[PDB]
RNA sequence: CGCGACCUCAGAUCAGACGUGGCGACCCGCUGAAUUUAAGCAUAUUAGUCAGCGGAGGAAAAGAAACUAACCAGGAUUCCCUCAGUAACGGCGAGUGAACAGGGAAGAGCCCAGCGCCGAAUCCCCGCCCCGCGGCGGGGCGCGGGAAAUGUGGCGUACGGA
RNA sequence: CGCCGUUCCGAAGGGACGGGCGAUGGCCUCCGUUGCCCUCAGCCGAUCGAAAGGGAGUCGGGUUCAGAUCCCCGAAUCCG
């Protein structure tokens, strides 16, 4: 049709995209820090990532701080064994895109968190799009193809690491690299492999 | 009509003073 | 005169009865409560003391909207409906 | 104090409503335990709270 | 029109006014400190008795939550007798006492004598 | 006069504002002779007043009540008192009717391959 | 129970006292203040080895 | 200057909804020790455990392979026996430690975007008509209002499909 | 979870006189009402914080077994 605005997408480094993510970034920048979006910034990757054209879906746009997780300690004293001295070079286990689903579904507590995507970067931020449905309207309710959404069992997909960008930070998956989340997650992997059958009978 | 004794309470007192004045320095 | 003398002193109360908990727990000066952090809108509660749980649950007070939930219950809340009359 | 409040004022007399011995007739009932009022209070001794 | 201060101010708009399309309570909450539940009983003490007679009043023990103002117009109301004033004090034991002085040409030992209390 | 709740039904709302403004009336009468001292047979009509009372506000509010949801009774908003209340998770599922909705996708799967039945011998 | 004869909060109160240096129940205005909390021996307190399930 | 669009953005006690807090045995996402073991101790161990924070349901999570294999090949997830105290990790010390296959309990698959095709063929809202009416729907009207071409509905999804 | 922050990255005033338009109730005379524009408007930060700071206005005499600048009598006074 979207398939040139795809290809278009993936030219980053050229021109054309090099002045739209800066202008793009630039203005996003000056706004507040989570703002719903008028319409989605990338019409075809909202469609990808399940966003139909209609009543009741919405779309915020957040931005978030780039850059690891600090130890949250007084000065320096993490008191404990050598191994635990690190403060600094600390990661977070959950993708800025997993903060952002979140930061956006706590927020705005009563939509619920579909999908987002990323639509600018500098030095010391990331800004991302959100993919809010409505789980009350009656475009979602009756619509069929979509009232799973609606179900009390879907509340804050993402503080339970349910959406695309949770499920990517679980290391679950199947193969011989995802081993140590057989089973529900990597915690119910821990407890059967950690847990002592003691039958009746020995 | 048979009537009634009465009944009051109190705190339960405790025993864990220590005065620990006296000292034997013998060096 | 850090001991017998010095307890004439007190006089002027620090906490007074919360309003949320009728606990008397509530900072004057802070503001706040130490028994379930009125100000704040989640009732605190700790792990670390698995007996203060038990004495604030669902069951320690008078449930008396749960104690009918759970007889409505035993026949999937019917509503609108008399017996049959005499 | 004299300068109390009405949360106060009225928490002290249901203190006060508490404060009364078993009616006599109440341990010639038949299902019959309580000997006597054991929950009472003397201003000296016990404080109270507050 | 010209900008002649240097401070955007928020234009005021128009505001409507609540049209609800159905009351959320079906019916007004009944008033339920009546006349009658705002005068429980009277006082029968020759603390009380002294002012009848000689106060010309009467000692009743109202609601707790009664003003002076509902307690004229519920006394004129229940024994139809205008009043001169009401002096309202709450009790140690909780209640809320109401010395009540009637009209000049009013008699409270007489119309104590209707009610009761004598 | 023992007040039974069935012959409180058929009067007229006035008819029973009466009837209260009468009861309340006695017992001010009788928690005066409480304190002024009265013999029990009047004593123990306070209890018997005080439910009085009681059967005539519940006709009086079961009537209303009535009335206000036969008034409603067609109409899409009503109060939050007449509208159903079951357990909060109860009212915020999906109608039976949107329950019952299919996309034309699977109402063409379930028309075309239907579920057969059959056995096997053995 | 697990829990049984646990459910306090005691510790010794160590030399000194011309006490048996068992843990006790910690202050309080109470008759259980001070009175040995764990162990067999004690009042109260846990059975040895409970039983298992 | 005014007028009329559109975009972006405010204001409402605007009409109608929704969230919040509690419980927490089980479950999901993060955060995360030190007692202790090593006859000391610092990596390791305790342990991704206790504490801490957030979110649910009657189950949750996972789930129809960017899989296992190297066979004469198997075929979503979850669970049990077994593999196995194994392969491997480890001051190769203390100690730690899976998976595949196989036998069982259960057994079920599917759906979009995209690519094209169709006169947007789609959806929400208010007013009136008759019913149904205590899980707010069915049918009819409205040169009634909107959403939507910055893409709604039907066919269709890798087992190929038109 | 929340913390920081208190005029700081803010479209932060729902008010007033007069006028014009519109409606309403009555000596519908003449005021009052509320709807719409026109004109005008600084502020400085929501709110809380003192029974000893600031803070208009009550004194005499009598009386109870326990209350009086509080009740009774008699003299005033402030605010609206
Ligand atoms: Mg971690
Ligand atoms: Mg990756
Ligand atoms: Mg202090
Ligand atoms: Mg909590
Ligand atoms: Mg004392
Ligand atoms: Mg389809
Ligand atoms: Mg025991
Ligand atoms: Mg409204
Ligand atoms: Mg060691
Ligand atoms: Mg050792
Ligand atoms: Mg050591
Ligand atoms: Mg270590
Ligand atoms: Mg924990
Ligand atoms: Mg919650
Ligand atoms: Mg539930
Ligand atoms: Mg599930
Ligand atoms: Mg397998
Ligand atoms: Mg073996
Ligand atoms: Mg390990
Ligand atoms: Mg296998
Ligand atoms: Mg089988
Ligand atoms: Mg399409
Ligand atoms: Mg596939
Ligand atoms: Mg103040
Ligand atoms: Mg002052
Ligand atoms: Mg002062
Ligand atoms: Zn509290």
């Amino acid at each position: 049709g979207y398939k040139y605005i795809q290809e278009l997408w993936r030219k980053k480094q050229s021109d054309v995209m090099r002045f739209l993510l800066r202008v793009r970034c630039w203005q996003y920048r000056q706004l507040s820090a989570l703002h719903r979006a008028p319409r989605p910034t990338r019409p075809d990757k909202a469609r990808r990532l399940g966003y139909k054209a209609k009543q009741g879906y919405v779309i915020y746009r957040i931005r978030v701080r780039r850059g690891g997780r600090k130890r949250p300690v007084p000065k320096g004293a993490t008191y404990g064994k050598p191994v635990h001295h690190g403060v600094n070079q600390l990661k977070f286990a959950r993708s800025l895109q997993s903060v952002a689903e979140e930061r956006a579904g706590r927020h705005c507590g009563a939509l619920r968190v579909l999908n987002s995507y990323w639509v600018g970067e500098d030095s010391t931020y990331k800004f991302f799009e959100v993919i809010l449905i409505d789980p009350f309207h009656k475009a979602i309710r009756r619509n069929p193809d979509t009232q799973w959404i609606t179900k009390p069992v879907h509340k804050h997909r993402e503080m339970r690491g349910l959406t695309s960008a949770g499920r990517k930070s679980r290391g679950l998956g199947k193969g011989h690299k995802f081993h140590h989340t057989i089973g529900g997650s990597r915690r119910a992997a821990w407890r059967r492999r950690n847990t002592l059958q003691l039958h009746r009978y020995r | 009509f048979v009537f009634g004794p009465t009944g009051m309470p109190g705190p339960t007192p405790s025993g864990t003073n220590v005065g620990s004045s006296g000292r034997s320095p013998s060096v | 005169t850090k001991g017998t003398s010095s307890f004439g002193k007190r006089r002027n109360k620090t906490h007074t009865l919360c309003r949320r908990c009728g606990s008397k727990a509530y900072h004057l000066q802070k503001s706040t409560c130490g028994k379930c952090g009125y100000p704040a809108k989640r009732k605190r509660k700790y792990n670390w003391s698995a007996k203060a749980k038990r004495r604030n649950t669902t069951g320690t007070g008078r449930m008396r909207h749960l104690k009918i939930v759970y007889r409505r219950f035993r026949h999937g809340f019917r509503e609108g409906t008399t017996p049959k009359p005499k | 104090s004299s300068h109390k409040t009405f949360r106060i004022k009225r928490f002290l007399a249901k203190k006060q409503k508490q404060n009364r011995p078993i009616p006599q007739w109440i341990w010639m009932k038949t299902g019959n335990k309580i000997r006597y009022n054991s929950k009472r209070r003397h201003w000296r001794r016990t404080k109270l709270g507050l | 029109k010209i900008r002649t201060s240097p401070t955007f101010r928020r234009p005021k708009t128009l505001r409507l006014r609540r049209q609800p399309k159905y009351p959320r309570k079906s019916a007004p909450r009944r008033n339920k400190l009546d006349h009658y539940a705002i005068i429980k009983f009277p006082l029968t003490t020759e603390s009380a008795m002294k002012k009848i007679e000689d106060n010309n009043t009467l000692v009743f023990i109202v609601d707790v939550k009664a003003n002076k103002h509902q307690i004229k117009q519920a006394v004129k109301k229940l024994y139809d007798i205008d009043v001169a004033k009401v002096n309202t004090l709450i009790r140690p034991d909780g209640e809320k006492k109401a010395y009540v002085r009637l009209a000049p040409d009013y008699d409270a030992l007489d119309v104590a004598n209707k009610i009761g209390i004598i | 006069a023992k007040i039974k709740a069935r012959d409180l039904r058929g009067k007229k709302k006035e008819e029973l504002l009466k009837q209260l403004d009468d009861l309340k009336v006695e017992l001010s009468q009788l928690r005066v002779a409480k304190v002024t001292g009265g013999a029990a047979s009047k004593l123990s009509k306070i209890r018997v007043v005080r439910k009085s009372i009681a059967r005539v506000l519940t006709v009086i509010n079961q009537t209303q009540k009535e009335n206000l949801r036969k008034f409603y009774k067609g109409k899409k908003y009503k109060p939050l008192d007449l509208r159903p209340k079951k357990t909060r998770a109860m009212r915020r599922r999906l109608n039976k009717h949107e329950e019952s909705l299919k996309t034309k996708k699977q109402q063409r799967k379930e028309r075309l391959y239907p579920l057969r039945k059959y056995a096997v011998k053995a | 129970s697990e829990l049984a004869g646990h459910q306090t909060s005691a510790e010794s109160w160590g030399t000194g006292r011309a006490v048996a240096r068992i843990p006790r129940v910690r202050g309080g205005g109470t008759h259980r203040s001070g009175q040995g909390a764990f162990g067999n021996m004690c009042r109260g307190g846990r059975m040895f080895a409970p039983t298992k399930t």
